[PDB]
């Protein structure tokens, strides 16, 4: 999901090892960014579920 | 929640406590009024931000 600049830089890499390593590094960047998004989403999902679970505990007490 | 106020800024609604206290800290004052102030502050902490009760509490504390 990188912009056109990273793709152009990958094209600029004449040697196959260099372009392949750049592509793998960009794959790592994509995976880690998606990991940050997934971790944050799961964190807040559990937090909101726990917020509702607080009301569930309230109703159980009632 | 992901930003955790790192995308917005602290609403300062809780900061109203200290704002009013420092707005009063400097005054040599009787004691009954302090306990009334503390009760109003506790109600403010309990009362929701959007409540009309909360708005009247804010005006009375002003």
């Amino acid at each position: 999901g990188a912009e056109s600049h990273e793709l152009q830089d990958v094209l600029e890499e004449t040697n196959i090892p260099k372009r392949l390593y750049k592509a793998l590094s960009l794959l790592k960047k994509e995976f880690e960014l998606s990991k940050l998004q997934q971790r944050l989403g799961r964190e807040v999902e559990e937090k909101i579920k726990q917020t509702h679970r607080k009301f569930l505990l309230q109703e159980q007490l009632k | 929640i992901i930003k955790k106020e790192l995308g917005l800024e602290k609403d300062d609604k809780d900061a109203i406590e200290e704002k009013f206290r420092e707005r009063l800290k400097e005054l040599v004052v009787p004691k009954h009024v302090m306990d009334v102030v503390d009760e109003e502050l506790s109600k403010l902490g309990l009362l929701d931000n959007h409540s009309s009760e909360f708005n009247v509490t804010r005006n009375y504390l002003d």
